[PDB]
């Protein structure tokens, strides 16, 4: 339990970072 | 302990990707 | 074909929001028991 | 040039459908769901 929670979190941290650079693509294409 | 200092580490990523889910939707309507 | 990108992205993210919102359902039953 | 980087949105959504697909699986596979 303890080692699959870990993983979650782990995997989350791609979703993330994944978000966080289409953030800043929809930025940089918007002008903001 | 372990267990619940790891629930509270996913509810923390998540309330992060709301905010991003919240900011692609606002951007994306813009283009 | 910018219009079909748009909507192909309004799509993508409504199913990611609804698997974080499964993500957010799931961790409280393991934090639960 | 917004086709491109649109596409590239696009794809990177993808990913993060892949990675949340792999976290819902195995949540319910830890709490019984099926
Ligand atoms: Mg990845």
């Amino acid at each position: 339990k303890v080692k699959q929670l870990e993983d979650v979190v782990e995997e989350l941290l791609s979703v993330n970072y994944h978000l966080e650079n289409v953030v800043a693509r929809l930025k940089k294409l918007v002008g903001e | 302990m372990k267990v619940k200092q790891l629930v509270d580490k996913v509810e923390e990523l998540l309330s992060k990707n709301y905010h991003l889910v919240n900011e692609v939707a606002r951007l994306v309507k813009l283009v």
